[PDB]
């Protein structure tokens, strides 16, 4: 496992940066949060039910 | 246009003129629109939490 | 004690009677709550925003 543990550390570092790449290009970083697309949806409703 | 460094004025003015438009395409896709997603959420925790 | 004990039950019944009439015509029987108002008001806010 210790010898294991820093190439994985590394690789680990790597995903991690691809990750933030994919979640750069295709959703400009927009956090998301069940909530808060349940709080929008609500309150795109609530606009239209206005 | 030839004689820029003779007139500083009018080359700065258009250097100003072009920043602003772009930094305007910018700004309106990032700070503008990531306001109107993120207002209503704001506002309904904190009035909840006031 | 005893002896007062029954004006003062037809009295309060009086102004039990009093009270719920005037709930019933200036108020309709209408339930209300303060976070009644504060969700209505906020709704409103947002249609504005909007």
């Amino acid at each position: 496992m210790s010898s294991k543990l820093n190439e994985t550390t590394e690789a680990i570092q790597r995903e991690l940066e691809e990750t933030t790449y994919q979640f750069k290009v295709q959703y400009n970083e927009q956090p998301m949060s069940a909530e808060s697309y349940l709080a929008a949806s609500l309150d795109d409703f609530k606009h239209q039910f206005h | 246009l030839t004689n820029k460094y003779y007139c500083p004025e009018v080359f700065l003015d258009a250097v100003a003129t072009k920043l602003a438009q772009t930094a305007v395409l910018f700004l309106n896709v990032e700070m503008l629109n990531d306001f109107y997603v993120r207002f209503p959420r704001e506002v309904e925790a904190k009035l909840h939490e006031h």
